[PDB]
RNA sequence: CUCAACCUGAACUCAGUCGUGAUUACCCGCUGAACUUAAGCAUAUCAUUUAGCGGAGGAAAAGAAACUAAAAAGGAUUCCCUUAGUAACGGCGAGUGAAACGGGAAGAGCCCAGCGCCGAAUCGAUCAGUCUUUGGCUGCUUCGAAAUGUGGCGUAUAGGUGUA
RNA sequence: CGGCACUGUUGGUUCGCUUGCUCCUUGGAGUCGGGUUGCUUGAAAGUGCAGCCUAAAGUGGGUGAUAAACUUCAUCUAAGGC
RNA sequence: GACAUUGUGAAGAGUCAGACUCU
């Protein structure tokens, strides 16, 4: 911190020359990557439309069985990677929430 | 064989360098054709400044540069909405902007709309048709004086300048800047450890 | 608009539907010569995205390409060499097989400009592929400003060059420490410029 | 090709096509349409000089308009030709139809409503 | 079964175009050795190089960040000096081996698809006028391309509506 | 023969452009990513390229040079073009 | 040998809880 025989530190957690910073304000290109209404109504149609491919459905059937270790190692080998393989995992166990809660 | 104490070889040149050779016989001639076509350019664009546009002040990115400024690409939006410019006007009145730069301190959006500001004081802009001036347009009398301008638009100045001598304060002398150093040092270093203990201290 | 649902339906290529559709155009495509002029994009969404426009010299053909590795043409695996080149079998083309159907599709079209490509079925033997071609010298596509560009001497045979974006692919070029192999455009000048002696003027 | 297709089991979504409206109601349909035909050539040229001297209800085409015109639920109704291929161009509209109650029906022919809008299909 | 559409595919000494083959100094994409060095030799080296194939221009290619970085930050591409025989690779042997920051030459930005609005407002031949006719401008000329969508606005710096 | 600057004249063309406020809006798939194989690089638990298998998502995706989870962030916007 | 090309039906056995695996 500032003040008598301190300038500004270069080493620390508080390392830094003094500066007055402007409020952030998001660039434009950090806008792409959100899903719009439309494209949310649009990949939800084809959803309906096209199905599921065959890795869902046998990931559908394990977590139908209730076993989300074996489903999530088969979307880490299927998919590749543990990110990808939860956000699938998540979204096939929010089709199993539904479909139970449409027909029982 | 080498003998005795040498230095061991490192030479480079076990490829066939001999296709592949580049002589600097023409530098002059490359420095005379670069001087002829910045006469061409001059008397293309004249009374426009040859260097062409009007670049923007900046801070070297590293902290082994931090200290020195040095010319940019051009200005950034912000640089040019808080002096007064829009981008079109920029672009038809000869100054850089940098589309991608973006300013997030105050001091350096400062700097570089004074600089804006200065070169905008400076300007003189004829008459789109001669015969009807229009408003913002220079007078005559400015336009008489009007000439090309060579080197860098606006050049940057790189003299250093010592501060005043001053007295030296009791408050600045009781200081433990070695031991300020150290501490800060550590303080970095053994951080996560210490959130580590207290989480543990928590769950206990 | 439409585009984008037929996006998202060709993005589900292993659903019933696109399955069965790809099943009949594989099998239709097999029956095909290896380069044939196709009447109309079987994508015209993807045709559209890669700069195609329904417009009087703009055409479509379709190329089969064989799949695997490139084989090494030598008598009975007969290399004359040290055994690091003895390899004659689990060795991969520089080039795709989009670049390889590009070019085929180019050599056999000297009159017309290979523009891109794009996918459209495969099974274990071949890959199919779409490349759209623009016709130089018709005048639809001289006169319009947009387009004049592909009319100059200087994009002749772009696909034999690797100028296309699947001939651009193999040449590794970008931006960072993770493509500066290229700098300067290819990896040849910049080999040539890293291995240059230089004997400076004055020295 | 065609004894294929009639071999290959067909997921339902592809074999909805196939089922068509029958002929009567399909002449009723055509009969419908053929009251609001575009503008036609003769009588583009029979306005032109008139109008150099001096907008009715009309069908619309275009999988791009019509999905328009369906999302905004603005068409009453619609009718997809039965054999488009690629089929993918109008794979969605049955559905979409269905998701925003727009009455829709598959008639046979693209070359019937070309001819009905004054096109080739 | 008659006639009429579309789709797909043909034949034309049909009307008018276009490609082929050369050149090697430089340029772009592939293919790809061994002599040699390691005092032997196989990885390694020679070398991502002779040789072979293809493709352009007066320059080519690259090019407007899915970048560098971790400052109080830089800001397309190309090229020079320096970084530097350095980080790194290597029977860690012989050997090989960059880049950013920094100083300079030159510096110029942009267009689509998609979303949305207008929705055929767009375009090629042919005919007839007209001119400054080895090409241009006008059309109730006649055909055709185009709704499986040509053109206009518009592309991350966003953009658009209304309004001052 | 070219280049310029100014005058005349022929043809075409211009409801635009900037800043404030208001509301609406905003994107590339057999591609990315992953496994394995081969080549390549100074790139070292993979720098670049390609074959086969697998195969996406939507504040998602890529990157931050030692691999993996859980965390702070920073920085761009790939798979289209001049 | 595995994966893909590879689709449509039956019977048996085994896993489960209508599916999978095999022959």
């Amino acid at each position: 911190m500032s003040g008598p025989g301190i300038e500004g530190l270069a080493v620390g957690l508080n390392k830094g020359h003094a500066a007055t910073q402007l409020p952030v304000k998001q660039r434009q290109n950090r806008h792409k990557g959100v899903a719009s209404k439309k494209t949310k109504i649009v990949r939800e149609l084809v959803r309906e439309i096209t199905g599921f491919a065959p890795y869902e459905r046998r990931v559908l059937e394990m977590l139908r069985i209730s076993k989300d270790k074996r489903a999530l190692k088969f979307l880490k080998r299927r998919i590749g990677t543990h990110r990808r393989a939860k956000g699938k995992r998540e979204e096939l166990q929010n089709v199993i929430i539904a479909q139970r809660k449409a027909h029982k | 064989a080498p003998r005795g104490n040498q230095m061991l070889g490192n030479a480079h040149f076990r490829k066939h360098w001999h296709k592949r050779i580049k002589t600097w016989f023409d530098q002059p001639a490359r420095k005379l054709r670069r001087r002829q076509n910045r006469q061409a350019k001059a008397v293309e664009i004249a009374p426009r400044p040859v260097a062409g546009l009007l670049r923007s002040v900046v801070r070297c990115p590293q902290k082994r540069y931090n200290t020195k400024t040095r010319l940019g690409r051009g200005f950034s939006l912000q640089e040019l909405k808080a002096a007064g410019i829009s981008q079109a006007q920029a672009r038809t009145i000869g100054i850089a902007v940098d589309v991608r730069r973006t300013n997030k301190t105050a001091e350096g959006l400062k700097a570089n709309a004074d600089r804006l500001k200065e070169y905008k004081a400076k300007l003189i802009l004829f008459p789109k048709k001669a015969s009807a001036p229009k408003k913002g347009d220079s007078s005559a009398e400015e336009l008489k004086v009007a000439a090309q301008l060579r080197g860098d638009v606006l050049p940057l100045s790189h003299t250093i300048t010592f501060d005043e001598p001053r007295q030296v304060t009791d408050a600045e002398r009781k200081v433990e800047i070695f031991r300020l150093l150290r501490k800060e040092r550590a303080d970095k270093k053994y951080r996560g450890k210490r959130e580590k203990r207290a989480r543990e201290a928590a769950e206990e | 608009g439409a585009y984008k649902y037929m996006q998202e339906i060709w993005r589900k290529k292993q659903s019933d539907a696109l399955r069965y559709l790809l099943r009949i155009r594989t099998w239709h495509y097999r029956q095909l010569s290896a380069v044939h002029r196709v009447p109309r994009p079987t994508r015209p969404e993807k045709a559209r995205r890669l700069g195609y426009r329904a417009k009087q010299g703009f055409v479509v053909y379709r190329v089969r390409v064989r799949r695997g590795n490139r084989k090494r043409p030598v008598c009975k695996g007969q290399t004359y060499g040290k055994p690091k080149t003895h390899g004659v079998n689990e060795l991969k083309n520089a080039k795709s097989k989009q670049a390889v159907a590009e070019g085929r599709a180019g050599r056999r079209l000297g009159s017309l400009r290979v523009l891109n490509s794009y996918w459209v079925a495969e099974d274990s033997t071949y890959k199919f592929y779409e490349v759209v071609l623009i016709d130089p010298f018709h005048k639809a596509i001289r006169r319009n400003p947009d387009t004049q560009w592909i009319t100059k001497p200087v994009h002749k045979h772009r696909e034999q060059r690797g100028l296309t974006s699947a001939g651009r692919k193999s040449r590794g070029l970008g931006k960072g420490w993770r493509f500066s192999a290229t700098r300067g455009g290819s990896q040849a000048k910049n080999w040539k410029r890293k291995n240059t002696k230089v004997f400076h003027r004055k020295r | 090709s065609a004894i294929l297709q009639k071999r290959l089991k067909v997921p339902p979504t592809i074999n909805q096509f196939r089922t068509a409206l029958d002929s009567q109601s399909a002449r009723q349909a055509f009969k419908l349409l053929d009251k609001y035909r575009p503008e036609s050539t003769e009588a583009k040229k029979n306005r032109l000089r008139a109008r150099a001297e001096a907008r009715p209800n009309t069908v619309r085409h275009g999988v791009n308009t019509i999905t328009r015109l369906v999302e905004t639920r603005r068409a009453q109704l619609v009718l997809i030709a039965h054999d488009v291929n690629p089929l993918e161009i109008v794979l969605h509209l049955p559905a979409l139809c269905r998701k925003y109650n727009v009455p829709y029906a598959i008639i046979k022919g693209k070359a019937s409503l070309g001819t009905v809008v004054r096109r080739k299909t």
